[PDB]
């Protein structure tokens, strides 16, 4: 495969004043959740069989016990310098960390903090950088963690840069079979909302669907549809895709349409549906 | 930053079949701040087992989340989506059609 792959855990804390907070983190492998936090007893919630990644138990209760660690000073931090400035109450921050791993082998590291949904700050290479929106706020987190800060950023860039690589393909290693698995996808025809008097809008529904690329088109014969219109690819339960195609026709023109279906898993036999309608008696 | 409304796509896995095992999907997405109020309707009543994804954002920091619940329609009964925001007024509803 020449794709990237990526890993990120996301966490989101909002501080409503200097007694009450609330937060969330999970873990996310590509576009799939494979971990979540318990926050009352500080643990991690592992979601399939392969979620482990190959780690020993030791590492990964030595990872937990590291989180519970910097859950508790961040918010302390926080709070002492949001309590004394307490006129920016209530107040949301973002946090994504994690890895991409591109095509030849090559990793890259990833921590990057929004303030109520604003480009706060982020860590290139070694250093602290904040954005240019806001500064201040964002300089002085930057140099609090820069220079006031000890192996804390240290861990960081080790945590990002090696043990986050090799967390992302201990993990899909652990689950090949289902890293790889073929699922074929079913489609139906509907009718949509009515683009206007005498103009149908045709539907074409296609569902469970694994991997991602799919191709769907409006036929007539050979000649694809131009004014075909995709949809997002919307994610199913339990790690499938779904797709809308729609197209906009005068009726008289509907019937010989039909939706074409491509995906890996068919065999070159390709799913193919014609338009009925009102056309059948 | 600008509050962003939710967008809201409501979807089955399976084609509609009265009397047969179904999935409804709910995915609300591209908005900020965070608090909101999604639920799954049948009948107008909030459905209990439910399931949903842990909250998670884009790039440009809006949120989004995956609901879904399994269901078994009928011609008798209808099924919804409705979410409550600081954008919205009064609370925004999305039904599913066959
Ligand atoms: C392990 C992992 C590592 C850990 C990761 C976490 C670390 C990184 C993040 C943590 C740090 C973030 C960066 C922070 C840097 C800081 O350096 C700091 C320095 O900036 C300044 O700080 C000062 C703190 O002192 C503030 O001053 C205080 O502000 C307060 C709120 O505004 C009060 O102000 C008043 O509010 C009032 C509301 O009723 C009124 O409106 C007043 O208005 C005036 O009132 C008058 C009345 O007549 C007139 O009307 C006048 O006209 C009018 O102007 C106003 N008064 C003003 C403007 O003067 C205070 O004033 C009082 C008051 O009322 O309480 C007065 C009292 O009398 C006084 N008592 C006495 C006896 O005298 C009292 C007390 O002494 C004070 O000490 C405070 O209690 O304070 C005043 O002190 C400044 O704003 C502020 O800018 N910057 C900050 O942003 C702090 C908050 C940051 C919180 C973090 C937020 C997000 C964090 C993101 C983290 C990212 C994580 C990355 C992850 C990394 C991975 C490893
Ligand atoms: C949803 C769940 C997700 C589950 C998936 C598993 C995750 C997968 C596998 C890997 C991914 C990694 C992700 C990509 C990155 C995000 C990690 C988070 C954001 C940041 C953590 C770093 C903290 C800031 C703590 C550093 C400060 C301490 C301090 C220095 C080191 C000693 O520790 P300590 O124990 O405190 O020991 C310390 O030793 C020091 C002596 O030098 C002392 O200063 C201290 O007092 C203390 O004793
Ligand atoms: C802090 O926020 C909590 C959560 O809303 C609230 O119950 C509490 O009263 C707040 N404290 C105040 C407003 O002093
Ligand atoms: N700074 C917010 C935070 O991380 N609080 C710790 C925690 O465990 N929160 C769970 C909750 O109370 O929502
Ligand atoms: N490790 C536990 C923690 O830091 N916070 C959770 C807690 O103490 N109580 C849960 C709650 O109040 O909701
Ligand atoms: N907010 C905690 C949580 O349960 N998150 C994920 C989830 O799967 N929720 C499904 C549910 O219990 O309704
Ligand atoms: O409020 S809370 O449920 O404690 C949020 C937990 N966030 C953590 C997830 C795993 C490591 C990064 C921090
Ligand atoms: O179909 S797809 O979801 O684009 C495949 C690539 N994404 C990852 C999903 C979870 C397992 C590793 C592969
Ligand atoms: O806008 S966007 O390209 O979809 C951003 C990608 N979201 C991922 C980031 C963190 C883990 C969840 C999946």
């Amino acid at each position: 495969s020449q794709e990237h792959v990526s890993f990120h855990v996301i966490q989101i804390f909002s501080f409503v004043n200097q007694s009450w907070a609330r937060g969330q983190g999970s873990g996310w492998l590509d576009e799939l959740q494979t971990h979540g936090w318990d926050s009352e007893s500080g643990t991690i919630i592992f979601l399939h069989q392969w979620s482990k990644g190959q780690f020993s138990n030791e590492e990964l209760s030595d990872l937990e016990l590291l989180f519970r660690f910097y859950l508790f000073g961040l918010t302390r931090e926080i709070q002492d310098h949001a309590s004394q400035d307490y006129s920016k109450y209530p107040f949301e921050v973002q946090v994504k960390a994690g890895c991409e791993l591109h095509s030849g082998g090559s990793p890259e590291g990833f921590f990057q903090v929004a303030f109520n949904g604003l480009d706060l700050l982020s860590f290139q290479q070694t250093t602290w950088v904040p954005s240019p929106g806001c500064g201040s706020l964002a300089q002085s987190v930057c140099h609090l963690l820069n220079h006031q800060y000890e192996g804390v950023t240290e861990t960081v860039y080790n945590l990002i840069r090696s043990t986050c690589p090799r967390f992302l393909l201990g993990l899909l290693d652990a689950g090949k079979m289902y890293v790889h698995r073929q699922v074929r996808p079913e489609a139906w025809l509907s009718s949509g909302p009515s683009p206007g008097p005498g103009r149908l809008q045709l539907v074409c529904h296609v569902s469970g669907f694994y991997p991602k690329p799919v191709w769907v088109m409006w036929m007539r014969g050979e000649q694809e549809q131009q004014g075909t219109q995709l949809g997002d690819i919307l994610p199913n339960a339990n790690g499938t895709w779904y797709l809308r195609a729609t197209l906009d026709v005068a009726d008289g023109e509907a019937a010989g349409l039909s939706c074409r279906v491509k995906h890996s898993s068919l065999e070159g036999q390709d799913i193919i549906l014609y338009w009925r309608g009102s056309l059948v008696p | 930053a600008i509050q962003r409304t939710p967008k809201i796509q409501v979807y089955s896995r399976h084609p509609a079949e009265n009397g047969k095992s179904n999935f409804l999907n709910c995915y609300v997405s591209g908005f900020h701040p965070s608090d909101i109020e999604v639920d799954l309707l049948k009948n107008g009543e909030r459905i209990e087992k439910v399931e949903h994804s842990d909250l998670s954002f884009s790039k440009d920091w809006s949120f989004y989340l995956l609901y879904y619940t399994e269901f078994t329609p009928t011609e008798k009964d209808e099924y919804a989506c409705r979410v409550n925001h600081v954008t919205l007024s009064q609370p925004k509803i999305v039904k599913w059609d066959r």
